[PDB]
């Protein structure tokens, strides 16, 4: 549909989540945990305790939440969901993206892995499962090789949760249908309908023969589901609130539990009235992830909204009350540090300038221009800071920001990406002459300035840093690009360039057309000969005086009488000589209609 | 903020508006997503209907605020 | 070949949206108490010594001569012979004045003329109390026309509601999908909506856009409820004629968000004639109960108001007639319900 340019302000490196954590996935054998955040970077993590800085690499590609990641093919390859719309294959062991796979039409939220068939399924919002087999997303490129894409209908509503057996021979859907559908993969047969859920379903588990399976909803409740019999063998109630994540044992008798009410239970599944609270959490759990080093788990790591993965000891599990309140844990274990996200933004009257605070209630200074970060000002009142900046100046609207990765994104569109025609001196740049800049303009040939159909390179003002990411999308999230700045000279990056840049940023930053001006008409009137006048939205206040005294009543330099002989006023105000007309329109009118100045003599 | 407007067959669509908008914005915004002229709609909030001219903050729509189209039955 | 005692009003151009809402009006529980009680305090306060009270005396005027002419068909009845009916002339000066879209001789909407008469007193009765209070009839379309709505919205990534508290004069209701009855209706308005797709809740909570799901629940109750049905759809845009299945009591504690035993009766509906959304005729049924045995002769029987001819028809005819199972040709615009 319609095309956008977005941009994030970051740094080089992001070790430390900036948003809570979606999903997890451990890899026994060297060790190695991941987390799939909700800023959209994908992190690797050492889990042995002597490992003084657990970070081991950053896999970014996503542009939006990243929902599910699972690792496959004896922890080579980890397939990533996201909000974006996309799913993705990646190098595990190095870190890097091979496939992009854009068959989704809506969020992605679920993925499921069969271990014996080595077959992987995606489910979304779109209502659309897909069913993948990894062997065969070793493809490099679409013009190198295609893929051909198996699904199962039948949602009548959007999937948020996805489960197949080890065998992969059975594969159940969560909806917010409150129905779970189950589906035989092999032959993409509808099989049952399990019906008694009252709210939506988050957490679906299958044992590995595929007989029985956990399901976990919104509603509080846990249900153990016979397949066979196609019936709810077993109801468990022990959360106050939804549950949101599941997690079961090997021998398929101890289901761990989490969810909205920040508490983790432990219950028998053959026995519910035991049951032992693992630990109090300090934000809602989403994931869930244990420690299968052991025949019973030595340990658990959840994630929650917060940034901060912990990983709770489960020794000690075995009392006689029915409804214990101890924990059994007060302290985690291991503990994965985490950043803070911007939560509120402010963009000041310059239209360049951003004033942020993160959940950590630091305050920040930011210049989109430069897409950098002017300064820190501490855990200051936002507003007070907001306050203390005001400046009597009008910029229009040329950028959106979105604060969904913890992170600023900028978006720039069509519509109003070119609204802001400023002058240098005011914009901070210079030259012995102001000329007027569109910051949209400048913006765009920052963003891909590496790109050589945009060469004679840049704007000849500013730079934005190289590794700031670019991405170009849709409305809506559906993602059709992202690169680094410094890597649209490469070729692979050169042709996706030349299919996916809209012809509204070619015009400006390949064809160097310059965008229209934007002009207001506004009366000119006597105050105690009367025309209608149009003049750009920038000009000053000065050159009306000018015109009005040098024209009007005209009967050493002569722009030195111009300043002080003629005096303009706006609904009974002086204006500012340097003031443009845009400022004058914004704030010293609040009536409606079109702009009325008046003149008199000193 | 973003507005709530339940269209003529009940459904529920979402509109991106700011403050300080006019009505007839929002009405373009609703041929854009519905397809209806912005002569032949009728909005109403809070059982008012919202006249041309005036802005949003004139009728203390907030964030989540639900509108109501419906068209003129002449007679 | 005998009239009514029932009056009813004039054409006067292209006059039968007013006629219908004013006839329906009239006939409310407390509406013409309430008008003439306003209108002894703007009496008053004009002895004492405007454009707003312009619509308050056009009113009294108005029910003044429907209620004086009815009497006098009564001891009268050779007096009058071909037809018995006034006009709103004032009256409807008085709206294109507070209103020009209703200058000339075009046709309008019903609902709208009934919101900006309701509006308009609501105004001038606020401005009369501020005036007042400066130096139990002040709440009259507040009591008797409006109700306090709560909005719920449910993220389905974190859960967490949000509450908005709304009025209404009206309940909006659509006919048809994208034999349905008002329950059906009442519920497409009101019960939980998922938001999904194109149209995705923004969360201050998630800071991102999500699936929610919204439900409309009724707080406080006004003493009339005005269901306005939206017999109109963008094919550009025709008219659903074809009526659903309108109960004689409803009871809306399903929607409630505290449990009430309160029924409501349907006493009046007003109706589009046309297979236009831009021309038809309007036409007004009121049920009568209370303002002469005459007069208690009609009790549970349905009046049918054209322009100025008045009939009288039973309750199982009306109904019949308003049911979808044959075509009707009128189709309910406008439902008015009252508590019992
Ligand atoms: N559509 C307005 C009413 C028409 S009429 C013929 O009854 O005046
Ligand atoms: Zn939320």
């Amino acid at each position: 549909r319609k095309v956008q340019v977005s941009y994030v302000i970051r740094d080089e490196v992001e070790k430390y989540n900036r948003n809570g954590v979606n999903a997890l996935q451990l890899d026994p054998a060297l060790n190695r945990l991941f987390t799939a955040g909700r800023d959209s970077i994908i992190r690797i993590w050492s889990v042995n305790q002597h490992k003084q800085d657990p970070y081991i690499a950053s896999m970014e590609h996503h542009t939006d939440w990243v929902n599910d990641i699972v690792l496959c093919c004896n922890g080579k390859t980890l397939i990533s969901a996201s909000s974006d719309t996309t799913v993705k294959v990646w190098n595990a062991h190095k870190g890097f993206c091979m496939s992009t796979l854009r068959t989704h039409k809506d969020y992605v939220k679920a993925l499921a892995y069969a271990k014996d068939k080595e077959l992987v399924a995606s489910a979304g919002l779109d209502r659309q499962i897909f069913l993948w087999d990894v062997n065969t997303l070793t493809a490099l490129t679409a013009s190198n090789n295609t893929v051909t894409t198996s699904s199962l209908s039948g949602n009548k509503d959007s999937i948020y949760s996805l489960a197949m057996n080890q065998l992969g021979t059975i594969i159940v859907s969560g909806s917010t249908e409150k129905v779970l559908r189950v589906w035989d993969p092999r032959t993409c047969a509808k099989l049952m309908k399990l019906k008694g859920h009252t709210d939506n379903v988050k957490a679906l588990l299958l044992n590995r023969d595929g007989t029985q399976c956990l399901s976990g909803s919104s509603d509080g409740t846990i249900r153990l589901w016979s397949l066979g019999q196609q019936r709810c063998i077993a109801t468990y109630r022990v959360h106050d609130e939804g549950v949101w994540a599941l997690q079961v044992n090997d021998a398929f008798t101890h289901v761990y539990s989490g969810g909205r009410d920040r508490k983790i239970y432990c219950t028998d599944l053959r026995n519910p009235d035991i049951r032992v609270l693992i630990c109090e959490e300090k934000a809602p759990v989403l994931k869930m992830e244990l420690d299968r080093s052991a025949d019973p788990p030595p340990a658990i790591w959840v994630a929650t909204t917060k940034s901060t993965v912990n990983k709770w000891t489960l020794k000690g599990i075995h009392n006689d009350c029915t409804n214990p309140i101890t924990p059994l844990c007060t302290q985690p274990d291991q503990v994965i540090k985490g950043g803070a996200s911007i939560i509120q933004c402010h963009i000041l009257n310059d239209k360049r300038h951003i004033l942020t605070k993160d959940t950590n209630n630091n305050v920040a200074y930011w210049d989109v221009l430069k897409a950098c970060k002017v300064e820190d000002l501490g855990k200051v009142d936002f507003e007070d800071e907001i306050k203390k900046r005001f400046k009597m100046v009008y910029v229009p609207n040329w950028f959106s920001v979105d604060l969904k990765t913890g992170m600023l994104t900028i978006t720039l569109d069509e519509s109003d990406c070119f609204a802001a025609w400023v002058s240098a001196k005011d914009a901070g740049f210079s030259s012995g002459s102001d000329p007027k800049l569109n910051l949209g303009g400048l913006l765009l040939q920052a963003l891909l300035e590496y790109w050589p159909r945009t060469h004679v390179k840049g704007n000849g003002y500013f730079q934005v840093p190289p590794h700031t990411p670019v991405i170009f999308g849709e409305a809506g999230g559906r993602t059709l690009f992202r690169l680094l700045c410094r890597d649209s000279g490469g070729e692979t990056e050169s042709m996706l360039l030349n299919e996916t840049v809209p012809q509204w940023v070619i015009d400006i930053t390949v064809d160097k057309n310059m965008p229209k001006f934007n002009k207001i008409p506004f009366y000119l009137q006597p105050h105690a000969k009367k025309d209608r006048l149009s003049a750009s939205d920038m000009l000053q206040v000065r050159k009306v005086m000018e015109h009005v005294y040098e024209k009007i009543i005209n009967l050493e330099d002569i722009a030195v009488l111009a300043e002080e002989k003629i005096e303009l006023l706006c609904q009974d105000q002086v204006l500012d000589p340097n003031m443009d007309l845009r400022t004058v329109k914004h704030f010293i009118w609040k009536s409606g209609g079109d702009l009325t100045l008046h003149y008199r003599q000193k | 903020m973003q507005i709530f407007v339940k269209t003529l067959t009940g459904k529920t669509i979402t509109l991106e508006v700011e403050p300080s908008d006019t009505i007839e914005n929002v009405k373009a915004k609703i041929q854009d997503k519905e397809g209806i002229p912005p002569d032949q709609q009728r909005l109403i909030f809070a059982g008012k209907q919202l006249e041309d001219g005036r802005t949003l903050s004139d009728y203390n729509i907030q964030k989540e605020s639900t509108l109501h189209l419906v068209l003129r039955l002449r007679g | 070949e005998n009239l009514l005692p029932f009056v009813g009003l004039n054409n006067l151009g292209n006059t039968c949206y007013l006629n219908s809402i004013l006839q329906v009006l009239y006939f409310c529980p407390g509406f013409k108490s309430g008008v003439k009680h306003l209108f002894n305090i703007i009496s008053r306060k004009k002895e004492a010594l405007l454009a707003s009270y312009e619509l308050i005396c056009s009113l009294q005027s108005l029910i003044i001569s429907v209620e004086q002419l009815q009497a006098s068909f009564l001891l009268n009845p050779e007096k009058y012979t071909d037809e018995l009916a006034t006009q709103p002339r004032r009256l409807l000066n008085t709206l294109r004045e507070l209103n020009p879209m209703y200058e000339g001789y075009l046709q309008h909407d019903a609902q709208e003329v009934l919101q900006c008469i309701l509006g308009n007193i609501q105004e001038t009765c606020q401005l009369l109390k501020k005036e007042e209070v400066k130096n139990i009839g002040f709440e009259l379309v507040e009591k008797l026309f409006q109700g306090q709505l709560v909005l719920r919205t449910r993220c389905l990534e974190c859960e967490s509601l949000t509450e908005r508290r709304e009025d209404f004069q009206d309940i909006s209701v659509p006919v048809q999908e994208d034999m349905k009855t008002l329950r059906w209706a009442i519920s497409q308005f009101a019960s939980v909506e998922r938001i999904v797709g194109e149209d995705k809740y923004f969360c201050e909570n998630c800071h991102h856009y999500t699936e929610a799901e919204r439900s409309l629940l009724f707080d406080k109750m006004p003493e009339v409820i005005t269901i306005h049905l939206k017999c109109f759809a963008a094919s550009g845009l025709s008219k659903i004629n074809t009526p659903l299945l309108t109960p004689l009591k409803l009871s809306l504690e399903e929607w409630s968000t505290k449990p009430t035993n309160d029924s409501y009766g349907l006493f009046a509906v007003v109706m589009h004639s046309g297979i236009t959304i831009s021309s038809g005729h309007y036409t007004a049924s009121v049920k009568v109960t209370d303002l002469v045995q005459s007069l208690k002769e009609y009790e549970g029987k349905w009046l049918l108001f054209d322009d100025s001819e008045v009939k009288v028809t039973e309750e199982k005819d009306f109904l019949n007639s308003l049911s979808p199972s044959t075509s009707p040709t009128s189709t309910p615009y406008l439902l008015f319900y009252k508590k019992l």
